[PDB]
């Protein structure tokens, strides 16, 4: 509002270069071508009408695409988890007892997935919905290498999610996912990316979750004008660098990646989700997945499956490693800063 | 020693501007102008012989 | 950015309503250009191709989703350019499959079951916008059906998507229409697995690569090699020039059969599932 | 085909005359609505 | 300038400048007075060539693997992971330095 | 803008002779491999001297294998003090129309994807050498993808001859010959292993059904002129039916609930149909002229739209 830092203050208005185009086109000239040669309220609501008028005279800001989806709150909760978390969408679940009957290798139980899903609708009772990311860590908590924070993600979810015996879902939904590895319908064939949290509307058993399906994170209309700011929070069981493990300390934009790992053994199968920050392109990524995840490849003919997640466009990308309190339990949480979401497709690696 | 280089002169052109109505061919035309054509669907002409 | 497709005059009452029926349906235009004729869109311009021919021609042409359809011109917004400019365009389902939220959508020539303008005497075949996980399955089923018709099964005619039953049968035209794919898929495999059979017994050189080979071939590939060579036998064969013509052919079928998405569906204030026949808010830009 | 017949009230007041006279029906395909009448007809009214 | 990243907007200022030394002859001097602490420890850390590459291996894979394992083993230097084929060998990380 | 244009700035050094500074403005739209996606690089981080390993200059086969470790960027504008480039791997421009330049002898068409190759051709290995800095710039050669899938097949197959002619192409009637050159053993074994891991993974139990259909093909090729034009004069399956009489297994393990032919094709596509991408790099760019013509000629700049 007309300050006196006018070297850059005019450039924060979007400028004087708006007249750069407006002068020889609109200010001059007769060309297109010429010839040759009653005490408090109103003004309280009256400035609100003026605020409509201040918004109507003119119509930098990068674009978004917000999505909303009405979501039953059995497996996921937008309530316990704050704005700036990953979410994951799903498909319909009665295709699970059908595709496992034909995609299995010969010599396995094709009736394993058909019974394991009904035991989750009969355990979350004590439909392409949603699974939040933090809920998915505590289910796959029994397969990690940093198991202590895996036992901290499970430490709050049984006490903070809406429902009774969420740990009975955690022990059953992971039993569903351990049946996905056996019945050969892999969970990357089910899990679909859904953007980061900005706002959510609550009701009985259903929630209206709003998220950014594409764009930057830090400037979204979060809804609260007191805090229209949110950062991305990830538990430390999943966050795997490939800058330190490959000694690439050179600066540049880092790419975020969702990665599954598979382990097929006879009734001893595991699930792990990892978010991978790398400076690698997607064409030069699988060679690093060969290096770290070759133990699961020898013991199994896929071993991993990944997809793109977003780009930190900083020349030096910025990470954090803190312990936030979701309810009453401190979980070691990796916080990413300056994150721009762009999704992508999946990949098989037999 | 003393030396130069030099420009000796420079020469533009003049684009000829040709009004269409200067040309004998305008005989074959009957030109009129809608200020709005684009708002028109099929136009017609009636004859009677 | 938006291109125009001029309708030639002389359109009847039902044929002008026929272009009104196809509001948000896909159109391939050859070059992004401001003015463009309606003969270029039409099925006559594709010469006539089979389903291997149309998949080549959907990779050269530039897809545009039709926006508002005026009586004089058809307005088309292209996907590669103006959809990075214009954010969201509506797009109408013609598939029997309901589009869910956030699906990578590809387009497929209409193999299953087509507006013909009688006053103009040209047909407009539109592709069928179904998502990429089905697009890689339905073509792979229809190729695999074509091989069992080259000597079927009780299965393979039925697909389940989103709890709904799909029917590929609903046919003798379809099996001969898709036949030039099948003669390429059979050729690209049988030339492949003989070059493997003619080079692993030719070299089997041990640095560690044969140690990586034969251990991975330990009753997996070498037993598969021996069971092939049991159904086989063990001059100079023109081996090293057959690699080149196969790699140039094998890398070419991967791009026809890729069926890459253009469209992602970020719905907002709407249903998460777009039904068949309805319009879906469609973006291609992040 | 949509060949709407011409508008007699307007053609009652012509903008300008034709000049050459020929058998017109000899070549039709130049036109859209083409009509012959013998000396008079009922639909004109 | 202006560059916008991570949603933040960034300004950068630059200035062009120039240097001419209008003295004819030596116009300035650098005398080195004292010595703070030497950086490199004056150590004994011999070299391996097995970090390096590009020498023809001796012909018996029984022996060529034999030597290397009897040399590279336990050396303060010699490659830990077998040589990555592309960029470089890497020195084992030291637990702590003095 | 940051998502649209993220424009790397190769800084130019201080002392550059006008024979060499005017060489850079002749290189407006060409391709530069940024090692990372910094916003500030140098010419020493771009040039061919940056591309070398320790003492080992890569041959034309191995020089492909470190393009794909870097980020291909088209130069957009060459200022006198720095060179501005747009990396393709992020996003091209706002509206997205950048310009390459054909250094190839091959014309392009609309819709053709553009794969770039090291300078393979004869009379074409053209390196701008900056003698006033000692920096040679191997600008790569952009090609249509039915060429780069063929040339990489010529260079791979020629090295496998050396473990125990081929160097002449044709494109639209133009006989063009690629340089016969020495090839290093470390580069070929990376290519050789990249085949056999991907080919043998593309074999499944369903493939033993398809091998029974080989004498159907020679029975079919002598009738149709299309298969007779499909197989070749110089194929292998024309000889691998007259030595090979296979038979299919009658029963299969759980052979009612599984699909034998369906599992083979997907295992084929994800390992063998993908393989032309694995040895070379991916065509991340295709040509969309607006109004000029269908064909961009050699030496002329070409408008550019990103390619999925």
């Amino acid at each position: 509002t007309k300050p006196l830092p006018t070297a850059p203050m005019a450039w924060a208005e979007s400028s004087p270069r708006e007249l750069a185009g407006h002068a020889p086109l609109r200010r001059v000239l007769r060309p297109p071508i010429a010839r040759r040669d009653t005490r408090a309220t109103r003004d309280d609501t009256e400035q609100a009408v003026d605020k409509i008028l201040r918004g109507a005279r003119r119509a930098g800001a990068p674009r978004y695409h917000l999505t909303r989806q009405v979501t039953l709150t059995d497996l996921c909760q937008p309530n316990a988890e704050r704005a700036g978390a990953l979410l994951l969408a799903l498909r319909h679940p009665t295709d699970l007892p059908h595709l496992a009957r034909h995609r299995a290798p010969p010599g396995r139980q094709t009736e394993r997935l058909a019974e394991a899903w009904g035991q989750l609708l009969e355990a979350s009772a004590l439909r392409a919905g949603l699974v939040s990311f933090n809920f998915l860590v505590a289910a796959c908590a029994a397969a990690y290498d940093a198991r202590d924070a895996a036992e901290a993600v499970r430490a709050h979810i049984t006490t903070n999610y809406g429902g009774t015996r969420a740990g009975a879902r955690l022990d059953r939904f992971s039993e569903c996912l351990r049946a996905m590895v056996h019945t050969h319908v892999f969970p990357h064939e089910v899990m679909r990316f859904f953007g980061g949290l900005v706002s959510w509307v609550t009701q009985d058993e259903l929630a209206s979750v709003t998220a950014v399906c594409s764009g930057p994170q830090e400037a979204t209309h979060t809804g609260h004008p007191g805090r229209p700011r949110s950062a991305v929070t990830i538990p430390a069981c999943a966050f795997v660098d490939l800058d330190a493990e490959l000694c690439l300390g050179g600066p540049g934009a880092a790419f975020l990646y969702l990665v599954f790992t598979y382990r097929q053994c006879r009734d001893q199968e595991l699930c792990c989700v990892y978010v991978v920050k790398s400076q690698l392109p997607p064409r030069g990524l699988e060679a690093a997945l060969e290096r770290l995840f070759g133990r699961l490849r020898i013991t199994n003919c896929t071993y991993a499956a990944f997809a793109e997640l977003g780009v930190m466009p900083d020349d030096s990308p910025r990470c954090l490693h803190r312990t936030e309190r979701f309810g009453a339990v401190g979980v070691p949480v990796v916080i990413l800063e300056g994150v721009v979401w762009r999704p992508g497709g999946w990949r098989a690696c037999a | 020693d003393v030396e130069f280089d030099a420009l000796l002169g420079s020469y533009c052109n003049t684009l000829s501007l040709v009004r269409f109505l200067e040309l004998g061919l305008s005989v074959a035309c009957v030109c009129t102008k809608f200020p709005e054509l684009a708002y028109m669907n099929e136009g017609r002409v009636q004859f009677e012989v | 950015f938006e291109a125009d497709i001029a309708i030639p005059s002389g359109i009847s009452r039902p044929d002008a309503a026929a272009l009104q029926r196809c509001e948000g349906r896909v159109v391939f235009l050859p070059t992004i250009r401001r003015q463009l004729a309606l003969a270029d869109v039409a099925h006559e311009s594709f010469v006539s191709p089979d389903t291997l021919g149309l998949l080549l021609a959907y990779r050269r042409r530039f897809p545009a989703v039709i926006t508002r359809v005026l009586p004089t011109r058809i307005v088309a917004c292209p996907v590669d350019l103006g959809l990075t400019h214009a954010g969201t365009v509506n797009l109408r389902n013609t598939s029997p499959v309901d589009l869910c939220n956030g699906d990578p959508v590809s387009l497929v020539p209409p193999v299953f079951e087509d507006v013909r303008l009688e006053s103009l005497d040209l047909t407009l075949r539109f592709p069928v916008p179904l998502p990429t996980p089905l697009a890689r399955e339905i073509v792979a089923r229809l190729v695999a059906r074509g091989i069992r018709d080259l000597n079927e099964l009780p299965d393979l005619n039925v697909l389940y998507y989103n709890g709904a039953r799909l029917s590929l049968v609903a046919l003798a035209s379809v099996n001969t229409e898709l036949r030039s794919l099948v003669l390429n898929m059979v050729y690209s495999i049988t030339e492949g697995t003989t070059l493997i059979l003619t080079l692993i017994p030719r070299l089997l050189a041990l640095g560690y690569v044969n140690a990586l080979l034969q251990m991975q071939s330990v009753t997996r590939e070498a037993a598969q090699l021996i069971h092939p060579e049991a159904p086989m036998l063990m001059r100079r064969l023109p081996l090293y020039e057959a690699l080149v013509a196969w790699l140039a052919h094998a890398g070419q079928l991967g791009d026809i059969l890729a069926l890459a998405p253009a469209v992602r569906v970020c719905t907002f204030d709407g249903a998460a599932v777009v039904q068949s026949g309805d319009m879906a808010p469609v973006i291609r830009y992040p | 085909r949509d060949p709407p017949g011409y508008r007699y009230a307007a053609a009652m007041v012509p903008t300008g005359s034709i000049l050459s006279t020929i058998e017109v029906a000899s070549h039709r395909r130049l036109f859209d609505f083409f009509a012959r009448v013998r000396s008079d007809e009922n639909s004109l009214y | 300038a202006r560059h916008e990243t991570g949603g933040g907007v960034n300004f950068t200022l630059t200035q062009p400048r120039g240097n001419v030394d209008l003295g004819v002859g030596y116009t300035a001097v650098a005398a080195t007075a004292t010595v703070r602490n030497p950086v490199t420890d004056m150590g004994n850390l011999p070299q391996n060539f097995y970090l390096g590459r590009g020498a023809p291996p001796l012909l018996d894979n029984a022996a060529a693997v034999y030597l290397r394992n009897a040399v590279v083993a336990g050396n303060r230097l010699g490659p830990a992971q077998p040589l990555p084929v592309f960029g470089c060998a890497q020195v084992p990380r030291r637990a702590g330095m003095d």
